[PDB]
């Protein structure tokens, strides 16, 4: 088979199309401002014969699509933007190898084709959206075909068939034609939500056709049945221009993009979400890709706008599949631990996972939070209550800690006064290091001024904030506000005084009422009255945001438990349903 | 498009859009000192204590009525 | 422990699972270009209450946000984008799209609440970005302040959740490129408040193997920082401040190889005392410590 290695060479001008011979030794490349051929060598490919003969440019110089004839190696076809198709005869001794010139088309010609068996059939379409056929016997070649759609993009012959070829139209529909009945349509359907840019057949199957659209989609169509059907749906990161299929691999595909993306991607139908292979050798947009041999999936021919031609080998692909983390992990607040991993590690048997939340641990936190006493009693009883709270939970060291504090600071030729302060400070610091920020804050609050003048002010904020965050994780709101009320630092206290005061009005006169009082300054009315008890609301006042009716906190809660109507009688379904 | 006052307990700003708007998310404010909160949170707080949740307040905003 | 396997119903491999702030909800992502949200009931049943297509390629990670800003999510994908999703009064609507990225995006993580609503993203070319949103009620306007290059190709990021005033913001990033070279693969970037620019602080040069996941530890009152790195074996480091970019005192406290494979992910618990590793054997271990600073084992849970 073909042998070689991956290599690249630098061209002179950007290329928009490429073609290769059946000998698989010389590659022919055409472009807007370049036209040359190169012979492929295992050491280094070298040019064979350039087609840019004559310093005079022509309207046919800017060739967009080039094809190497599949029957004779002496015939080459070119599609130009000036609506002229120029064939080339390599056997002509003259440098200008032109054979037949034909300029029926007015708009830019997009694609050309050669008959796999017949040596005189060419099929091309222009941007005008009218489909035109060709004859190389110099006879009446005029059999042009009614597209009745937008501009044609790609047309390709069916190798299995003899008189059937595909036609794609920018309107979003793909039409399958026949050449024996130029009158009526055979097969038409809508394939993509937008223009279709390519269409290829199966080298082995006779009913596989894959078409690519601008919506970053490649789908395969089956024509065997009386109705068209789709089996495959491959999503790409960018739009797909043209697709080549890997020989001797029925489930492999190759695609390339035209904006944003520059890489070449290889896909498998059985894995419609991940790419099989991909190359990053090119720098600019990859434009022309074709398989070197109709049976060797080893070497690939590719080119770009950066004016270079490159060849790639299948075993040299960079594989992202081998660099993908197969498992995930996450801890949780209550103690649960979710975990997912690949099925095979716990055609292909590894295409799934299994979520498994490994449940079953911090009930000593909320229980201590809910019954600790922090203010409202003198020091001795506060210490005793907390010692008991620690004792019943089973934590002993905390209980002796609280009892020693009670002993240490209550009811004493004596010990020096400032004797135990260092030990208290060290005990607090030690308790903070382990991560028990619950006891440190409690001791700080209980003691107060007797210890507040010994700890750095940037550490107290750390402890307080960590404790508050932990409490708010478990949704213990009253305890958190209790801490915010008697915090030793001014920074913590002013946390609940940030935009927590409302301004009220009077719906009759729209004036804003003052702070203290329940009467209006202009209407001389009572703007706050219970919609239920018809008394004056001086304390708490509930409200509704749909109709502005409310009253006492408990009256509305009691009434609304049974009925779903606004008490004021405005026919509004307060608290929907 | 600018924030409303926030609850004094949950410290998250108020707001209201098969109950699409439950009672516990309704506004509430003491009419003597104008310190607001949710409904459920305030009914919870004013059961074990008797004082305004916002710091440095002296009102007893349940015993007034 | 006990197992409660759940039918995720994903056509492709699950790549990330993340928990919410209160621990009641759940988020999963997969290569099938879909993100699902699971809730739990009083009966202990995990059921999905959301599902939609988010990107055009394989989705790598997904993270939550503080619920003081609402129900906000983030995502990163192979199509070189990052998006922010919002729940509104009940489906999720796309709020923004970060487009500036030459190559694929690997990790996206939020920031501690005390400094606002910030987003950090890392790419496969070497560059890391830090975004923001000045108005917390207009989540369709994001600005890009910093843009740091770190030579090698990034694979994981992790913030520092310390809320102490004396600790400056700091973010650590690690590479996963396995070349025949011998360069360092984990770097630390601090932020000096004067120059208003991030800068290198220290580099752990004792790591010469690919790094797959890093994760700091919740502080909750400590005076130093603890870091965990996942490589061919699980490692734990400790950094202390001494007294320009701060210079620490790097040590080591653990080196365990009870996996006979390559570790993939690491994670800490809420308090910050128990780690949870995961390797190619499908076994999730746990590692606590004692009062003699010796790191033991507590589970072979599988
Ligand atoms: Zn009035
Ligand atoms: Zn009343
Ligand atoms: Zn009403
Ligand atoms: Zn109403
Ligand atoms: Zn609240
Ligand atoms: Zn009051
Ligand atoms: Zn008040």
């Amino acid at each position: 088979v073909l042998t070689g290695r991956t290599m690249h060479c630098h061209l002179d001008a950007p290329a928009n199309a490429i073609s290769v011979c059946r000998d698989a030794a010389q590659v022919v490349v055409a472009g807007r401002s370049i036209f040359k051929i190169y012979a492929i060598e295992e050491e280094q490919f070298v040019e064979k014969l350039n087609l840019r003969v004559g310093r005079k440019p022509s309207l046919n110089l800017s060739c967009a699509d080039v094809v190497w004839h599949q029957m004779d190696e002496n015939l080459l076809a070119t599609a130009a933007t000036n609506g002229v198709v120029v064939t080339w005869n390599l056997g002509r001794p003259s440098r200008n190898k032109q054979d037949q010139l034909f300029t029926e088309h007015k708009r830019t010609v997009n694609k050309v084709c050669f008959h796999p068996t017949e040596a005189h059939v060419l099929l091309s379409g222009s941007q005008d959206g009218f489909m035109k056929c060709f004859d190389l016997r110099r006879k009446d070649s005029v059999s042009t075909f009614s597209g009745q759609s937008e501009s044609v993009r790609d047309v390709q012959f069916s190798i299995r068939d003899y008189f059937t070829f595909a036609s794609t139209f920018e309107n979003g529909n793909v039409q399958l034609w026949d050449i024996r009945r130029p009158d009526r349509c055979e097969r038409m359907f809508t394939a993509h939500n937008g223009p279709v840019f390519c269409c290829d057949w199966h080298p082995e199957d006779r009913g596989w056709l894959a078409t690519g659209g601008r919506d970053k989609m490649v789908k395969v169509w089956d024509m065997t049945t009386h109705r068209a059907k789709e089996m495959h749906c491959v999503q790409t990161i960018a739009s797909v221009a043209r697709v080549k299929w890997r020989p001797e691999c029925r489930h492999h595909l190759a695609t390339c993009s035209m904006m944003v993306d520059h890489n070449i991607y290889v896909w498998d139908v059985r894995r419609p979400f991940v790419p099989a292979a991909m190359f990053e050798e090119h720098r600019d947009v990859t434009t022309g890709i074709a398989w070197r041999h109709p049976h060797d999936p080893s070497f690939l021919l590719s080119g770009s706008k950066d004016s270079s031609l490159c060849q790639h080998l299948f075993r040299d692909a960079s594989q992202p599949v081998e660099r993908a983390n197969p498992e995930g992990l996450c801890y949780g607040l209550f103690g649960d631990l979710a975990f997912a991993a690949k099925e095979s590690l716990v055609f292909a048997g590894l295409a799934s996972s299994a979520l498994s939340v490994f449940e079953t641990g911090m009930r000593w936190f909320v229980d201590t939070a809910e019954r600790y006493a922090l203010a409202g009693r003198p020091l001795a009883e506060l210490c005793d209550h907390n010692a008991k709270v620690a004792r019943e939970l089973g934590r002993n060291q905390v209980a002796q800690t609280w009892t020693m504090l009670r002993i240490i600071y209550c009811s004493p030729s004596r010990l020096p006064p400032d004797f135990f302060g260092v030990l208290v400070r060290d005990m607090l610091h030690f308790y903070a290091e382990q991560g028990d920020v619950q006891m440190a804050v409690s001791v700080l609050i209980v003691l107060g001024e007797r210890v507040r003048k010994d700890i750095d002010e940037q550490t107290q904020e750390h402890w307080y904030t960590s404790y508050i965050d932990l409490l708010q994780r478990f949704r213990l709101w009253n305890v958190s506000n209790e801490v915010v009320k008697l915090s030793t630092s001014r920074a913590v206290s002013c946390l609940n005084q940030a935009s927590t005061t409302l301004h009220v009005n009077c719906s009759h006169c729209k004036r804003p009422m003052s702070s203290r009082g329940w009467v209006c300054d202009r209407c001389h009315r009572c703007a706050s009255m219970c919609a239920v008890c018809h008394h004056v609301v001086k304390g708490l006042f509930v409200w509704c945001q749909g109709c502005s009716h409310g009253g006492h906190l408990q009256h509305i809660m009691k009434w609304l438990e049974g009925s779903s109507h606004c008490p004021a009688g405005c026919g509004h379904l307060c608290e929907y349903s | 498009r600018k924030p409303l006052p926030r609850c004094a307990l949950c410290l998250i700003n108020m707001g209201t859009p098969k109950k699409l708007a439950q009672f516990n998310n309704w506004f509430t404010w003491c009419h003597n000192c104008r310190h607001g909160g949710h409904a459920g949170h305030m009914l919870s707080w004013f059961r074990d204590h008797a004082e305004c949740p916002v710091s440095a307040c002296t009102c007893k905003c349940m015993q007034l009525d | 422990f006990v197992a409660r396997s759940i039918a995720a119903d994903h056509k492709d491999l699950i790549h990330d699972v993340s928990f919410d702030f209160h621990g009641r909800r759940m988020a999963t992502c997969s290569s099938d270009q879909s993100v699902k949200v699971w809730d739990k009931s009083e009966s202990g049943d995990w059921h999905c209450t959301a599902s939609w297509k988010t990107h055009s390629g394989s989705v790598w990670r997904v993270t939550w946000a503080h619920p003081e800003f609402g129900q906000v999510l983030a995502s990163c994908s192979f199509d070189r984008t990052a998006a922010v999703w919002e729940e509104i009064v009940s489906h999720w609507v796309k709020r923004t799209t970060l487009v500036d990225s030459r190559t694929s995006v690997t990790d996206v993580k939020f920031a501690p609440k005390h400094m606002g609503l910030m987003l950090a993203t890392c790419s496969a070319d070497g560059i890391v970005r830090i975004y923001e949103a000045p108005d917390v009620m207009n989540l369709s306007q994001w600005s890009l302040q910093h843009e740091i290059s770190c030579k090698l190709s990034c694979s994981c990021i992790s913030w520092n959740p310390s809320s102490s005033r004396a600790h400056s913001p700091m973010i650590a990033v690690g590479s996963d490129d396995s070349s025949p070279n011998a360069m360092a693969k984990v770097q630390i970037f601090e932020y000096n408040e004067n120059t208003r620019k991030y800068a290198k602080a220290e580099t752990l040069m004792t790591v010469t193997d690919p790094v797959h996941d890093i994760a700091f530890a919740p502080n909750l009152g400590r005076s130093f920082h603890i870091l965990a790195i996942a490589t061919k074996d699980v490692r734990i480091f400790t950094l202390k401040p001494v007294r320009g970019p701060t210079k620490f005192e790097i040590h080591i406290v653990a080196q365990f190889d009870n996996h006979n494979s390559q570790v993939w992910r690491v994670s800490w618990n809420i308090t910050g005392t128990v780690l949870a590793s995961s390797g190619d054997d499908g076994c999730v271990r746990l590692w606590k410590a004692n009062y003699m600073d010796n790191w033991k084992c507590t589970g072979i849970l599988k």
